[PDB]
RNA sequence: GAAACGAUGACUGAAUCCGCGCGGACCACCGCGCAAGGCUAAAUACUCCCAGUGACCGAUAGCGCAUAGUACCGUGAGGG
RNA sequence: AACGAUAAAAGAAGUGAGAAUCUUCUUCGCCGUAAGGACAAGGGUUCCUGGGGAAGGGUCGUCCGCCCAGGGAAAGUCGGGACCUAAGGUGAGGCCGAACGGCGCAGCCGAUGGACAGCAGGUCAAGAUUCCUGCACCGAUCAUGUGGAGUGAUGGAGGGACGCAUUACGCUAUCCAAUGCCAAGCUAUGGCUAUGCUGGUUGGUACGCUCAAGGGCGAUCGGGUCAGAAAAUCUACCGGUCACAUGCCUCAGACGUAUCGGGAGCUUCCUCGGAAGCGAAGUUGGAAACGCGACGGUGCCAAGAAAAGCUUCUAAACGUUGAAACAUGAUUGCCCGUACCGCAAACCGACACAGGUGUCCGAGUGUCAAUGCACUAAGGCGCGCGAGAGAACCCUCGUUAAGGAACUUUGCAAUCUCACCCCGUAACUUCGGAAGAAGGGGUCCCCACGCUUCGCGUGGGGCGCAGUGAAUAGGCCCAGGCGACUGUUUACCAAAAUCACAGCACUCUGCCAACACGAACAGUGGACGUAUAGGGUGUGACGCCUGCCCGGUGCCGGAA
């Protein structure tokens, strides 16, 4: 049956994206705690 | 400047060929403009161009030990002149 | 007067469906429709709110000038009478000698073809467009403003009428299709008629589709909901409220009565509709 | 609470030296005080980073890592 | 236990340390509106070549979608961008809000849509509307000539500009037939000796007084200021005028001619089999699209985007001995996308998983028709354990004496029925229906006759147990309960008498409406609607109807 994740370039980058998470001041809390853990993958943008 | 550009030429059987029937191909530096391109090979070579074609080459992906990686995005640049024009550090190749 | 169906379909009796047989043959004005897109009753943050839209034709809207001020003084003649979706009422082309094309709401009887004139001097007849005042008390007449120049307020569906019980003061005693008494400024226009189609009341949906063609999603009672859901929802089977008849956010139904108590335009009601 | 005093949201709004504010309702007396104008180092806090030390740990311990926020899991936040 | 669909395998030959599994040959079997082919999304080198064999492969592997290396992807014309706008997202100013922030006109972003110049072939081991060949096209800049006075925006107008069902005429793609044309060779096993058999049978471009259905069509003058902010040869009004049948205009496609390809095969060389060279014919008859002519015709109600490019007119402007416009020539041609998998072993499902995945193409014979069913072409595949056995028992199937629901909670299951033609057909009813009610007959082959052909009727003859001869393929009825009806629901134990429904009633709401989302005197829905409208509540086609009780409670109203 058809299950639930259904790859979507320009919806993943629209969504869990830099320039989204740069959007808001949450997202931008995520950037930075992110990169505070050392994460190679700061976004979504970066694989 | 125009020599940076041109980053080595196309060593295969394909691009043999091609120069045999006088017609050149190169390793080309990724940013580069198809205008810039041929300006860059005629003031190298002092040689007229009719004709371009570029394309956009992504890395073969290799591994190293446990390592992940890849190479450098290339892309390639085929040009064909006229007047049988050739060009001799490339053509008795 | 209407269309009716042999029962070929059971839900092709009950069935009827309006008489366009007087309606010229005309895609709208070119230079007068425009793009109206839906809303399923949701707002710019979102969430519904009108409850129960959705679906239905596609539609385009006819600009309409309602306060006919732009164009008093010259007269122009009955073009055409189209269909509008948006509207209970048919409307009406209008042409100028004076060289531009208007639309107006559309009379009861005026026939194509026919002349009719805007501003303070214009007879009362049919489709004319008269300041209050000037208007023969008891006529018939409808697209009544609340003020002056703002445009036609009431009276704009099918059948509707507005009867002048007569002048006073500044203002003109109104008679509303509700059975409501109002005051009106006398300086507001109007224009003169019963609105039209008027056997628009009389047609019968008869399948469910009809509902939905008009963008009417269907409409859920409260009882069949649950608790969680709605007052009325709840119980061990086909309940009866088990409390007053109330809406989904509990403000009772039938019989509350809720016009703000306190407010400006109380003081120009002289009868409640009743 | 007998509820002083500061503090404002609403309404209202006095004296300037024999004047003004306090002293735990409130009055007299006796005491302390000069509101509605501003800045100010020092002692204090912390520890990403650096150095020294240890009746701290030595590979299931010690940081999650003898390094990795990697592999891996998750759409994602995130976990690891 | 299991080795992942019961579509199926056999031999020879090769290779190799080792082979049921790899390679070749010959067959066999399975898909063929697919299990074939082409896109999109997604994936990311999985493609090609050469090598490898630890692990990955449900066995084995010498093989692979695995491991190593190297190659491979070419665009002025296809798709995106340098153009356009929709929902939506934004958004200086501006409107609100403890803070972060919420709105918000113009403008702007935003394809799933508008717009827009290239076709036919060839070939790498791997690319092709990109490269090569052949001949077109587009804008832009300049030169030479035709120039010989206009050019026309950031504003105007025209235009772009749109639905559903049905349908007439003409054509093409395309498929069929043949003692048409062309090419090859053979005589089998009783016969045929070609009138048998196999295969092939026109794509682009240009021109042509050849044919051609269909489709598109007002012109001009003048008036009116008041309409288009203003302007205006443009547009819209009003008025006048112009030989209705049509001609004015277009030419899907056809024929012809010429030319560029292609073309069955033929040849030659040769290196687990490719390389080049060559080249025949082009008929007549028939079928036929959802494609094209096309923005066609008719009918319907629920009444069917926007903006730019495009055409037209002025404003301003610079001109008016260089203004548009044309012809030829030269020049120029950016960016990203193109490999391969792509109904799947390469995407989503932890798997080389019986699932899921949007669009196009989708041949023949037979069958009333068909994208149905059987067989099959092209193409693809035999599903990555195998071999024997031929017990119980289990699953999926075939048939079954006599009986025929005796079974059981219940005919659950399984059978019977089955297509098309003709005959025939009840209660009941809202006169539509019930209805394919029920029931009976027919169906194949030959021959003659008639008719409108692919066909059918009539007559007579023929063969079998049987003639929709195999596959697709309704069992029917009588009588209740509930719901009127088509519909809807509990993803993963309930599809129903649940919900919805058309209809009906009560009630609220006079428009900054009631009502609803909101930090909020913002904004928004309601609704660019206006009481024949809108919200809330209950009832639930239709028909006959819908009684008694206002004490309690709630609503409307009263007031000492
Ligand atoms: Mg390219
Ligand atoms: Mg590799
Ligand atoms: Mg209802
Ligand atoms: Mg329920
Ligand atoms: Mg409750
Ligand atoms: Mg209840
Ligand atoms: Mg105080
Ligand atoms: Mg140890
Ligand atoms: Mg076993
Ligand atoms: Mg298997
Ligand atoms: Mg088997
Ligand atoms: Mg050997
Ligand atoms: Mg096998
Ligand atoms: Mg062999
Ligand atoms: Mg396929
Ligand atoms: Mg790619
Ligand atoms: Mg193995
Ligand atoms: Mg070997
Ligand atoms: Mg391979
Ligand atoms: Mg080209
Ligand atoms: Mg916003
Ligand atoms: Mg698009
Ligand atoms: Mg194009
Ligand atoms: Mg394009
Ligand atoms: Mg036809
Ligand atoms: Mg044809
Ligand atoms: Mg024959
Ligand atoms: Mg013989
Ligand atoms: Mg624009
Ligand atoms: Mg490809
Ligand atoms: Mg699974
Ligand atoms: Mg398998
Ligand atoms: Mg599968
Ligand atoms: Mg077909
Ligand atoms: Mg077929
Ligand atoms: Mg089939
Ligand atoms: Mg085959
Ligand atoms: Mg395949
Ligand atoms: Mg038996
Ligand atoms: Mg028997
Ligand atoms: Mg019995
Ligand atoms: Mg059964
Ligand atoms: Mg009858
Ligand atoms: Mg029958
Ligand atoms: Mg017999
Ligand atoms: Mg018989
Ligand atoms: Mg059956
Ligand atoms: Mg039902
Ligand atoms: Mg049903
Ligand atoms: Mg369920
Ligand atoms: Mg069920």
């Amino acid at each position: 049956m058809k299950r639930t994740y259904q790859p979507n370039n320009r919806k993943r980058a629209k969504t869990h994206g830099f320039r989204a998470r740069m959007k808001t001041k949450s997202g931008r809390n995520i950037l930075a705690r992110r990169r505070a853990k050392g994460r190679h993958q700061l976004t979504v943008s970066d694989e | 400047s125009h020599y940076d550009i041109l980053q080595a030429p196309v060593i295969s059987e394909k691009a043999y060929s091609a120069m045999e029937r006088g017609v050149y191909s190169f390793w080309v530096s990724p940013k580069a403009t198809k205008t810039e391109i041929k300006d860059a090979i005629q003031q190298a070579f002092g040689v007229r161009v009719i004709g371009i074609s570029t394309m956009n080459v992504p890395g073969k992906r290799k591994r190293v030990g446990r390592f992940i990686g890849q190479r450098n995005d290339r892309k390639k640049a085929i040009v064909r002149l006229a007047e049988g024009q050739s060009i001799e550090a490339l053509a008795g190749q | 007067a209407v269309k009716k169906y042999k029962p070929y379909t059971p839900s092709r009796r009950q069935m009827t469906t309006a008489d366009f047989s007087g309606l010229a043959k005309k895609r709208p004005e070119k230079a007068l429709t425009e793009a109206l897109p839906k809303t399923g009753g949701r707002n710019n943050r979102g969430r519904i709110t009108s409850r129960f839209i959705g679906g239905g034709h596609k539609r385009l809207y006819r600009i309409i000038d309602f306060k006919r001020r732009d164009k008093s003084g010259v007269n122009a003649k009955v073009a055409a009478i189209e269909y509008d979706p948006n509207r209970s009422a048919r409307i009406a082309l209008l042409h100028y000698a004076d060289g531009e094309k208007r639309y107006i709401l559309a009379p009861e009887g005026l026939t194509v073809g026919a002349t009719v004139n805007a501003g303070p001097e214009a007879e009362p007849k049919l489709g004319n467009a008269l300041p209050l005042r000037f208007v023969p008390v008891g006529a018939v007449v409808h697209a009544l403003e609340l003020v002056p120049g703002k445009g036609a307020q009431l009276a704009r569906s099918a059948g509707t009428s507005v009867q002048v019980q007569g002048k006073e003061s500044d203002y003109v005693i109104v008679r509303l299709p509700s059975g409501e008494l109002r005051r009106v400024h006398s300086e507001c226009y109007a224009t003169i008629g019963a609105v039209g189609n008027a056997e628009h009341k009389n047609i019968v949906l008869g399948k469910a589709g009809r509902s939905r063609w008009l963008g009417r999603k269907p409409h859920q009672r409260g009882s069949a909901m649950n608790p969680v859901d709605h007052p009325h929802g709840g119980g061990e089977g086909r309940t009866g409220a088990g409390r007053v008849p109330v809406t989904p956010w509990g403000k009772p139904t039938k019989g509350l009565k809720t016009r703000r108590k306190r407010k400006t335009s109380d003081r120009f009601l002289v009868t409640r509709r009743k």
